[PDB]
């Protein structure tokens, strides 16, 4: 939805709509969206989207953030053009 | 609470759809079965140095790289010290392997070289020789791979005979080239090997090579380096790593460290508890981990698992790649390796060193008891995390080579063994991955430890391996380990699961080959197995009986204990088993007990005859699988009873004929595979397996969590939306009754359907009116008013499909059909014309008149006919289990088995009505008899109700109403005196009369009447809730009636 402002709030949608959710079946649904969101955080040539996608993460997803593939996405973020993205990344 | 009622409402044959789908598989690489053990011959050590004589190529400087094997010759006895270094270098190689030889070869000329290499090669040809060299006091190698030594004269040029060495090393060997242009030696070796090819046109190079630099490069001269750097790495990696490390960074975050202290780390480079053991031990794990990560799959085993002194110095090669790329070197290998220097695991090494050497500036002096490294604790945690999500089989976890070290290490073994258990409990890839990583030799060795901890651990692991693995071949039973299993077969100190696994493992050891049946005599396995018949866990009783039935393979010396300590008779307690899987497992074992008895007769004829007569009893079962396994236990008896059967077979044109009689019972069975199984076994005699289902289960994951608590689980989401719907249906379908009855002012349909009036059934919420041809299941749609289809029940056309029932109503619309000859058949998938139907089960239940009453109400099936009895059928035993007689002798023609007063009515073949308290003793069942009918009872509606009244009709030509607490017919409707079709529906309180006229007649329980409407008919029924009528009519036709 290449129109900038769609992408921003669609991120802020998917995050909060995931936040409310043992069995594999629900956890699989969390994982499925969670990675497909995270891609954008490193990917987007509109830099403040990269900012907001990272900002949308929290302790509220810490178990999946302890996953190695995601740690690579974090390490990739940990080096960047935009000082504020780096400042946010180190906290995680 | 509709979806709770929908699951509370029981269902039929639920497990029976599972079993026959017996799994198969194909053999892996499974190269943990590793073959080749060419070790090493000897080390050449062509130590060409000419000590003190500068090869004129070089110009030194005072700050000179000087040390070799950490000796300086300049400050030592010159021509003497040339020996010392050779012994030193051998002693370093002996740390990596001493089980091979050494010649210390000092400035050798061609003749000396020829003697050294050819003598050693001549001692062993296929075995690996170690070529090792140093290029010192000897100029750079020639374009054509040659050398510079003769009688130690003056660094004298000599041809190296390298193209002859190429057949001296033509069979397996290894080469090391410590010189200023080694990649040139390797390149020129290819040109000579290509010249060998250019002869062979009439092993090009399997042999390993390690090159101290690439051809273009020249060695470093920084005095802080040992001069033999490539060797020094390949020989003493720890000293190098520490001595490299301490120089590298440009602020020392631990500042106390110096060269002086890293000389004096405590230990002896062979004790994990000491710091000098610990760093090596960590390094040992790291290198394998990179190798498994970054190499293509096979190459890893080929270099790092086939052979010791191949692998061990190869680990050091990666450490060399790092330091060399620090400087201006790019050392190179016989095989075409990918690069490694960058990899993240190296930073785990460097942190582990920093943690260690933070302490050493006190330990050296202050007697500090040192703090052991956290490396393994940190590592297993990461693996534990990937398991704990366990969310996939993708990018499988790289910590796997670290695990192997803790399987040995007593300090931390427990946690690792559990985690490994969970990993092995995942699907077969994880098993295959552990196996191909080389877990096997540890899992082989560790059963040496009779520690009770291996019961939930290594035994469970062994169980899951063997669940897929046929290639393990009682290995730990030709080896010592089995003594473990011989305890936890019978050891009671833990739950029966642990015995279940062990009974399976010993049942595998006897499954494998006669080695297990020998192992039976090596530990009296029969007697201790019979002790386990008594434990409650049904899959233990199964594995115990499949164990004993495999013990009685052709190894008849085992059957000697089975005879002489009465195993076969004792085992009949598991013929008294309600569980049809356990029943089959015992039936199988008695099968092989007789069958495999090496054609032994005499006293065994008398004893095995009792086994045959005892087996002959269990024909009782609607179970397809007991019906097969009974005939298969008889085909097992026939494994030696074929020695007697030819004349016995003629008797139907004692006990051999009781087997024959039982085979003659099952050959007619309405399930085609059961009639086939008995038919083919009769026929084979006339012309003259289940354990794999037990195996097919055991691969399934145990730790993974059952579904229905998850809101996203599809079984639950289907149930929760689709079946909760029926709250509105169970209301709406009765709302016209709630609101009071109205005129029959409409019809849905009047046309052909391909079925006879011998059965009619209305499906409550969903459209199939079943009206069926006498051999059929066949259908039409009441919702839309539409043709559905004919299908075949499969009974022969002199018989009659006589009744039908649904094993729910809404969700899983399973259907039963029953036949006048008895034949009971059960059906699926036709239910919304999605696809082609199948028969889930069938049996010849009831072996004049036939009747049926299924209870969705309670989970029981009932039926009656020529057996002079109402059979009551249980799906938990898969049997007829209770039996109520005709009371008189004229077999039953209409019935209800009420369970709301708990009664029966039997409308009899003599037209009398029998009413039964089904709590009375079975010879005395009569509460009432009525005789206002005396021909044949056509209708016998004992309503299953609080007002459980009787309406009944007979071939006498009259209708009457009777009350079970009165000896009489009490009241009358008889709106037509008596008629060819009637119904009295217990949730509508309406009646419909099969008028011979072109208009059907319709009336009320009040004796009132309603409008007669268009179509003598032979059957009709009202809907289970709606005050609406289906008329299965006559002449392959239906008509349907309603309010509008």
């Amino acid at each position: 939805s290449e129109h900038k402002e769609i992408r921003m709030e669609a991120a802020r949608t998917c995050s909060r709509l995931l936040t409310p959710s043992v069995s594999q079946t629900a956890v699989q649904v969390v994982a499925d969206v969670l990675s497909k969101l995270l891609v954008v955080g490193i990917t987007d040539p509109d830099p403040d989207i990269r900012y907001c996608v990272l900002a949308s993460l929290d302790e509220r997803f810490d178990a999946h953030l302890a996953q190695a593939e995601n740690l690579q996405a974090l390490f990739v973020a940990l080096n960047d053009q935009v000082f504020e993205i780096r400042e946010l990344a180190i906290c995680t | 609470e509709a979806d709770l009622t929908d699951w509370n409402l029981p269902l039929a044959f639920m497990k029976k759809r599972h079993c026959e789908k017996i799994e198969g598989s194909k053999s892996l690489a499974q190269s943990w079965r590793m073959k080749d053990r060419m070790k090493t011959v000897s080390v050449a050590l062509v130590l060409c140095l000419n000590v003190g004589v500068d090869p004129p190529d070089v110009v030194k400087t005072t700050p000179c790289a000087r040390l070799e094997c950490w000796i300086d010759p300049l400050s030592m006895g010159p021509q003497k010290a040339l020996e010392t270094i050779g012994a030193n270098l051998q002693k370093q190689y002996e740390n990596w392997q001493p089980r091979a030889r050494y010649k210390q070869s000092l400035d050798p000329t061609v003749d000396e070289v020829k003697k050294l290499c050819t003598s050693l090669r001549r001692n062993a040809k296929e075995e690996r020789v170690l070529f090792h060299y140093n290029g010192h006091g000897v100029p750079r190698p020639t374009v054509n791979g040659e050398v510079w030594v003769f009688n130690k004269n003056y660094t004298q040029y000599i041809p190296l005979s390298i193209y002859d060495l190429q057949t001296w090393m033509g069979s397996p060997s290894i080469f090391v080239y410590d010189c200023s242009n080694a990649g040139l030696i390797v390149k020129s070796f290819k040109q000579f090997a290509l010249q060998r090819e250019q002869e062979l046109e009439v092993s090009m190079k399997n042999c390993i090579q390690l090159a101290a630099c690439e051809a273009t490069e020249l060695l470093p001269m920084i005095p802080d380096l040992p001069a033999d750097l490539f060797t020094s790495c390949l020989t003493t990696p720890i000293k190098i790593a520490l001595r490299w490390f301490c120089m590298q960074k440009c602020v020392s975050l631990v500042p106390g460290v110096t060269l002086d202290l890293i000389e004096k780390i405590p230990g002896r480079l062979n004790d994990r508890r000491t710091p000098l053991g610990e760093l090596n031990w960590i390094f040992t794990a790291i290198t394998d981990t990179i190798a498994w990560n970054v190499l293509p799959r096979d190459l890893f085993q080929k270099l790092f698992r086939q052979d010791l002194l191949v692998a061990s110095l190869f680990r050091n090669f990666l450490l060399a790649e790092r330091i060399m790329r620090s400087y201006n070197c790019t050392p190179v290998s016989s095989p075409r390796l990918p690069p490694t220097y960058m990899h993240a695991m190296w930073q785990a090494w460097d942190l582990a060193v920093d943690i260690c050497l933070s302490q050493l500036p006190t330990i050296i002096e202050e007697g500090t008891a040192f703090r052991h490294s956290p490396f393994f604790a940190e590592q297993l945690t990461a693996f534990q995390v990937w398991l704990t999500m366990g969310v996939e089989n993708r990018n499988p976890p790289e910590q796997l080579p670290i695990v192997l070290q803790v399987l040995l290490s007593q300090v931390h073994r427990l946690r690792a063994l559990d985690l490994l258990g969970r990993f092995l409990d995942l699907g077969p890839w994880a098993v295959s991955l552990a196996l191909s990583v080389g877990i096997f030799p540890y899992v082989l060795k560790l059963l040496q430890s009779s520690a009770r901890e291996l019961r939930p651990l290594l035994v469970f692991i062994w169980a899951k391996i063997l669940a897929v693995d046929s290639s393990c071949q009682a290995d730990l039973v030709k080896d010592n380990g089995h003594k473990y299993f011989l305890s936890v077969l019978a050891d009671p100190y833990m739950p029966a699961e642990h015995r279940t696994m062990t009974a399976f493992i010993l049942a595998v050891i006897v499954n494998s080959y006669h080695t297990g049946q020998e192992a039976c005599l090596q530990g009296n396995l029969i007697a201790i197995c019979l002790e386990q018949l008594n434990d409650p866990h049904p899959l233990l009783r199964q594995w115990v009986a499949i164990c004993l039935g495999r013990i009685w393979q052709n190894f008849d010396s085992a059957r000697w204990c089975g005879v002489r300590d009465s195993a076969h008779e004792k085992l009949y307690s598991l013929l008294s088993d309600p569980i049809p899987e356990v029943r089959c497992a015992a039936v199988f074992a008695l099968g092989t007990f007789v069958g495999n008895s090496a054609e032994r007769t005499d006293h065994s004829t008398t004893i095995d005859h009792n086994v045959a007569m005892m087996l002959a009893q269990l024909v009782s079962d609607g179970s397809p699988m007991v019906r097969k396994e009974l005939v298969v236990a008889l085909s097992h008896l026939v494994v030696q009873y074929e020695s007697n059967f030819c004349t016995v077979a003629l008797q139907f044109i004692s006990v051999y004929t009781q087997i024959w009689r039982v085979l003659l019972h099952l050959a007619a069975d309405p399930y085609p595979e059961v009639s086939d199984v008995a038919m083919k076994v009769l026929n084979s005699i006339a012309y003259k397996g289940f354990c794999d289902w037990s195996a097919r289960y055991f691969a399934q994951p145990v730790m993974k969590i059952p579904e229905e608590h998850d809101l996203e689980s599809q079984i639950r989401k289907e149930r929760e939306w689709r079946f909760l719907r029926n709250s509105r249906v169970r209301r709406q379908a009765q709302q016209v009754i709630q609101k009071g009855i109205t005129r029959l002012d409409d019809q849905i349909f009047l046309n052909r359907n391909p079925g006879v009036p011998s059965v009619v059934k209305f499906h409550p919420f969903t459209p199939c009116i079943a009206v069926a041809d006498k051999d059929s299941i066949c259908f039409w749609d009441w919702e839309k008013g539409e043709k559905l289809d004919y299908f075949h029940n499969g009974n022969p056309r002199y018989t009659r499909v006589t009744a039908m029932e649904y094993l729910n109503g809404q969700d899983c619309s399973l259907l039963l059909t029953a036949t006048d000859d008895g034949a009971i058949r059960v059906w699926k998938n036709f239910a919304d014309l999605e696809k082609n139907p199948e028969m889930v089960t069938a049996w010849q239940g009831l072996s004049a008149g036939m009747v049926v009453d299924w209870e969705q109400e309670t989970g029981l099936l009932m039926s009656s006919g020529d057996v002079r009895i109402v059979r009551i059928w249980d799906t938990d035993r898969e049997m007829k289990v209770q039996d109520i007689p005709t009371g008189a002798d004229s077999c039953v023609t209409s019935l209800s088995c009420d369970s709301h007063r708990s009664l029966i009515v039997a409308g009899l073949g003599d037209g009398s009505i029998r009413v039964y308290d089904r709590r009375m003793a079975l010879s005395e069942c009569r509460v009432m008899t009525y005789r206002e009918h005396t021909a044949w009872v056509v209708k016998a509606s004992l309503q299953k109700r609080p007002d459980g009244h009787i309406v009944s009709v007979s071939v006498n030509g009259d209708v009457r109403i009777f009350d079970p607490r009165m000896p009489e017919s009490v009241n009358v409707l008889q709106i037509v005196k008596g008629l060819t079709a009637l119904d009295i529906h217990p949730q509508a309180d309406l009646i419909a009369c099969g008028s011979v006229n072109q208009f059907t007649a319709i009336y009320n329980s009040s004796g009132e009447l309603i409008n007669n409407i268009k179509y003598a008919i032979s059957c009709l029924a009202f809907h289970p809730h709606w005050p609406h009528l289906a008329v299965g009519s006559n002449d392959y036709y239906i008509s349907v009636y309603s309010v509008e």
